[PDB]
RNA sequence: AAACUUUCAACAACGGAUCUCUUGGUUCUGGCAUCGAUGAAGAACGCAGCGAAAUGCGAUAAGUAAUGUGAAUUGCAGAAUUCCGUGAAUCAUCGAAUCUUUGAACGCACAUUGCGCCCGCCGGUAUUCCGGCGGGCAUGCCUGUUCGAGCGUCAU
RNA sequence: ACGAGAUUCCCACUGUCCCUAUCUACUAUCUAGCGAAACCACAGCCAAGGGAACGGGCUUGGCAAAAUCAGCGGGGAAAGAAGACCCUGUUGAGCUUGACUCUAGUUUGACAUUGUGAAAAGA
RNA sequence: AUGGCCAGAAAGUGGUGUUGACGCAAUGUGAUUUCUGCCCAGUGCUCUGAAUGUCAAAGUGAAGAAAUUCAACCAAGCGCG
RNA sequence: CCCACCCAUACCCCGCCCUCAGGGUAGAAACGAUGCCCUGAGGAGUAGGCGGCCGUGGAGGUCAGUGACGAAGCCUAGGGCGUGAGCCCGGGUCGAACGGCCUCUAGUGCAGAUCUUGGUGGUAGUAGCAAAUACUUCAAUGAGAACUUGAAGGACCGAAGUG
RNA sequence: GACUAAUCGAACCAUCUAGUAGCUGGUUACCGCCGAAGUUUCCCUCAGGAUAGCAGUGUCGACCUUCAGUUUUAUGAGGUAAAGCGAAUGAACUUUAAAUAUGUAAGAAGCCCUUGUUACUUAACUGAACGUGGGCAUUCGAAUGUAUCGACACUAGUGGGCCAUUUUUGGUAAGCAGAACUGGCGAUGCGGGAUGAACCGAA
RNA sequence: CGGGACCGAGGACCGCGCUCUGCAAGGAUGCUGGCGUAAUGGUCACCAGCGACCCGUCUUGAAACACGGACCAAGGAGUCAAGGUUUUGCGCGAGUGUUUGGGUGUAAAACCCGCACGCGUAAUGAAAGUGAACGUAGGUGAGAGCUUCGGCGCAUCAUCGACCGAUCCUGAUGUAUUCGGAUGGAUUUGAGUAGGAGCGUUAAGCCUUGGACCCGAAAGAUGGUGAACUAUGCUUGGAUAGGGU
RNA sequence: CCUAGUAACGGCGAGUGAAGCGGCAACAGCUCAAAUUUGAAAGCUGGCUUCGGCCCGCGUUGUAAUUUGGAGAGGAUGCUUUGGGCGAGGCUCCUUCUGAGUUCCCUGGAACGGGACGCCACAGAGGGUGAGAGCCCCGUAUAGUUGGAAGCCAAGCCUGUGUAAAGCUCCUUCGACGAGUCGAGUAGUUUGGGAAUGCUGCUCAAAAUGGGAGGUAAAUUUCUUCUAAAGCUAAAUACCGGCCAGAGACCGAUAGCGCACAAGUAGAGUGAUCGAAAGAUGAAAAGCACUUUGAAAAGAGGGUUAAAUAGCACGUGAAAUUGUUGAAAGGGAAGCGCUUGUGACCAGACUUGCGCCCGGCGGAUCAUCCGGUGUUCUCACCGGUGCACUCCGCCGGGCUCAGGCCAG
């Protein structure tokens, strides 16, 4: 299984440029950290669940928020990305609990910001006061507002009292029946069919 | 290294159907044995469990979290009562918790 | 016995290996974005007191201006520099210029230093002749201007 | 008729021989000057033996004396002979043909370009 | 000549062609003299002479809910004569 | 038929080398224990397989390493060690660097390839330096004159020319 | 099939390109320890393959069980020589019995008895097979030898070669041609055959 | 009882012995002479006696043939990468792997961090799917080691059983009366379970693919350059005594 | 990075081969056409300008404002939003400037070597200087410190305020959305998508909850996702070209690029193109004055140099091959192995050691005891005591033993 019968020597591709790759990267980070200060160095993100059955038990960051999110928060859309809060228009809630769960983190990013007036010598009613624009701040939101709890805990306890009865007939008797219904949810409706239009011909 | 090669010392001598667009994600559904159930619970709260100082509680276990879809029943279990939480099960799994005392709750 | 041929040694030849050296390659990494009708890349021909080349330069020709430095350049010759200075130097920098004949190459041509056309200026007796000098004259396309053509559509 | 085309014969003619001899020039030769190359495992007297039909070197004999010059053409060397010939190929290439698969050209049909009126036969 | 024989990738392209059968093109034979053993009709050459016998694509009909399937019809060539 | 005698790397005895095998060696006065001591057997080798060592360029560590009072290199009818590849020293030449040990690393070891590049022999002072008719005398120049010049001669091209 | 710049049955230049070759040539220090092989069996052959066998390094397992190109004993094959027929009968006669090499077997892992079953077999619970239990250690039931074990792993060459004694099958005018075993050589020096792939001695 | 030759390994004692004040008994000492340096020894050159083909290379079984080699110096040919596999060393171990990335730095080093992911921890089936304990994780026979001397028995081997999936047959209680598939059998099957062994890394051997040990072919293809030679043609020029018929 | 050598494709099989999810790097969003400004083309190129504007025009076959599906338009409703100008300070790039021995001795032509005594170090990187230099010189480290230009960021501070534009909330209603295009057939090509791919040509050719996709063909009924046929946009990514810079377990003049040099040069080819060889005197030319022999080239003396055994043939100067000198061998090969011999030339070894007995010197680090200290805790070291029948050296004799080579 060796994949050398093309001109391979043309398109190899080596990496001594990777701790050089890695000091521009740190170079330019800081640059953009110290054209941003004092805002963070990236934008809010939302919680999202990821597709698929193998990979909905864990949660992770998303693109942006939505509008309705936005909307619930009532931080408007115009005003968001120029706030540091990334917005997604194609991203819908289609449950409530994401989307309680994204206003309340919007939310509390609204509590912790500190909004500098436009002009500093006429302040507005939307503007954090200089009494107050002074304190401990925070440079990633990455790290300051990521994901807490990816994954559900693995582990609880109960009392014996609070044991559940469980399925009646067994979860392995429940998955069977689940299936076979599955599979049969065509055949007994046209049975059912069948068995309706006949008994209408001779009642 | 080429000093401890041969080379050296030798100088001067010389079925079934196809499935289009399979997505691997469909089948994921990781197994894990009713023996090694009680490795999941941390090792403190299990060896409380095991000695019996906890004899009002029991322990819910969430395969999903772990990364398990399926409790297959290789093997035995303590007679512990243990709260299952899990997408399949095997008939001899459900089996042996049953007998041990907790329940198989099925999960999505 | 010598000579000759061969062997061994010393010194001398032939030749340029070995050793040591390296203003050069080779590979990797980091930074930057800047050619041309305002005539590029390339080509030709020239330029130094004494050069053929390499280098630099373009009839302002191993260079001019400007800025900085501050006493050379050097193979020969000849001159320096008021050294208490508008200032040496094959110096550095470089924002102002010069930049022959060409070349996408542009009046038409070019295997020719061939032949033109338009407009000014100057000189030779000069309204007519002769000569010199300066500025122009390619193609495709766009925007506008102005001059037009056609019962193509009309009004009067 | 013509012919640097292939063949047999006749007369003349003669150094083709018989049968060789002699002369001239230029070389070869010697000297002064100048000055290569091919080739070269090592070397070079033979005889008999050396199973594989081969000896220069081994065995047994004959023998065998420095250093040289002109010739010579028996070996040994010497042929752009690593040629030519024969044999082999996962052989190469040119060429031929109802070998295979294609194809330029040519030919035939259909759709489009493709419009305006008639008369007749079928829907 | 709305032609033949060629050329070009194509072209509002070129040649033959400033051409027209006493011409142009392709063949075979090869001055003159001599010279066409006798007769066909198998292969071939050519006849739009009747056929649909073979019969592509397009088009036409039947069934089916449709995919599709089944039918005739069917140019040139081949075949037959 | 008989007696004596000759000699193989064969056989016997002895020494030495290596390999293999079997033993001994700590209340350590005790050892490159990866050592030392005791005993026995065995020894050809192509294809092939394995082990140990030697050498070359470069790297880390180390030797308080060598060196203009002479590094490296080279020559040597001068020596010492090693079975060997090799190592070390003396003498001569020379002029600026180099080596030992343990690890690391490789463009690391030549007699062959009608190799590659460069250099050099025998052949060998040899083969030739022989088409186009041809040269000679005196003087001058000059270190030196057949092939320079002047004069004096002799010839050739022979007008489809050596013009 | 001439000529197209000394190049022509398809010129020259650069690139693809370090094109491919199974064919030719070459392939670089030393010492030590082992060390080979030519139809065995299967496949359509030549322009064929695998594969057995023989080798080296590692290991591991109780390196435990013993085993053996040998003799003897019992019994086969070779009854073939031979003795007698005052034994019978007449190589084919036999009381007895050759030589050369040759097959099989020779223990506690063995032998025998008993009990059942049988889906084997037999007229048959009869033989045989499968189990069951028991007895036989009083000598473990010839000789000689025995640094000779076993099982994996990985690696490598050679796997339809030459000569010769013997046996055997065919042949030719005479030569000779197939097989089987064994020995030698290819891989190998030494002493002797004056000399040397195949001889003698000896490694 | 004589005569001669070659050798002297070992290095306190220990032992077997005897002829027992000692010895010839588990390996040489004693006495004496010359010389003390090129005398012994060694190296080189040559003579003498005996011995001794020219090296690769190729071929087959082997020779012979054939091919290469005038000489010398310097280069000069099993390498690197990816992916397997077995063995060796090392770390951790039902886990293992920091290095895509982030943090940090005395700045391509070293040090530190973690989500995911890879491989392993479960297999079987074409698939839907199902999914590994009757038993101190079984019985019997061996088996190192241990033993309280009765036995316990590692690894491993042989054999008989048990469990999981696939195949075929039967089809229980129940019931969306047409679903469900228990129980019991029979064949093979799978490196399956039956008290995990893997993951990472180093070193060596072998494969497999790349120019792949090095040097070569006749070739094939893409794009360019040539009619100064020569072939044919067009345009424009030049040239060729004297005789015979 | 992983998915993954997986799904899938593949004569007679050699082989080929993605994507979604997931972690990370980097993140940034928007403009039109389809609407009547219609109570006012509100838009724009060019020319002339007194810089106030004015003209020639483009354009209604549509130039501004408004809207882009995330919506929007119309209403309703009550609150919010905005324009300019200074600017401390900071950053980027060139510029002035930076520590310490030429102290003494030896070798040497020359110290930059050896030895002694110092000093600097946020500098002991590198290079030069007559040989290995932290302190002779350039530079190197670090904060800063002179002078200059152009930008960017930015703490704050002055002012205008609502004619107008903008955001938020609700709603009966309305809500235009790209055609020879999508799609279908067929042909070629391509792809893992040879049942599920893309592109292009030809023919047919749409629609309005429509259309596309949902990797097996079709009909029927559902569902889920987007919204094609118009357009713009930084970063993370690539880089055998160019420019600037820093490095290496790379090569060391037959190596490394073909080129360390007047190298893509010289040279060759009609041309396209092909394409080399070739570095090193010495620290400093001090590159040999002068004499002499030769026509000259040169030779010989004699200087120069540390060295000409460095003479512009130039550091070192191997081999092949050659000359001279010295030695030897040779009756149709030499070379080589074992063993003597001759000649020539050499390395070792040896030269005396140790121990007793006398005699003569020169000294008390003899034994014991005391104190201090260290140790291995019983052994030592240091200071006092020796008073010479004891220790330690030296010199003369004598004796034993052991000593080199060859032999009997």
């Amino acid at each position: 299984n060796n994949h050398f019968r093309k001109h391979w020597q043309r398109r190899v591709r080596c990496h001594f440029d990777q701790p050089g790759k890695k000091v521009t990267r740190r170079l330019a980070r800081r640059a953009k950290a110290a054209a941003l200060a004092p805002r963070p160095v990236d934008k809010l993100r939302p919680i999202v669940r990821c597709p698929t059955v193998k990979y909905n038990r864990r949660t992770r960051l998303g693109r942006g928020f939505t509008l309705e999110e936005l909307k619930a928060a009532g931080i408007p859309r115009l005003l968001a990305p120029t706030i540091g809060i990334a917005v997604d228009h194609r991203r819908k809630n289609l449950s409530e609990e994401s989307l309680a769960a994204n206003v309340q983190r919007l939310k509390d990013y609204k509590a912790r910001l500190i909004l500098f007036p436009r002009k500093s010598n006429k302040p507005k009613k939307a503007d954090t006061p200089k009494d107050q624009q002074t304190a401990e701040t925070t440079t990633s939101l990455r790290t300051s507002f990521g994901v807490e709890q990816p994954l559900a805990p693995g582990f609880t306890e109960i009392s014996k009292s609070e044991i559940p009865a469980g399925i009646e007939g067994g979860a392995y008797r429940a998955l069977r029946k689940a299936r076979s219904d599955a599979r049969l949810v065509g055949v007994r409706e046209k049975r059912a069919k069948e068995k309706a239009e006949a008994e209408a011909n001779k009642k | 290294p080429t000093r401890f090669s041969k080379t050296r010392k030798h100088r001067g001598h010389v079925v079934g159907m196809r499935h289009f667009h399979l997505l691997r994600n469909h089948y994921w559904r990781p197994s894990i044995n009713i023996d090694k159930l009680w490795s999941l619970v941390p090792s403190d709260v299990r060896e409380q469990y095991l000695s019996g100082q906890k004899k009002d509680t029991a322990p819910v276990i969430d395969l999903l979290s772990h990364g398990y879809a399926k409790l297959l029943g290789k093997g035995r279990l303590p007679e512990i009562p243990v709260v299952v939480r899990a997408r399949y099960v095997s008939a001899e799994a459900e089996r042996k918790v049953k007998e041990a005392g907790g329940v198989v709750e099925l999960v999505a």
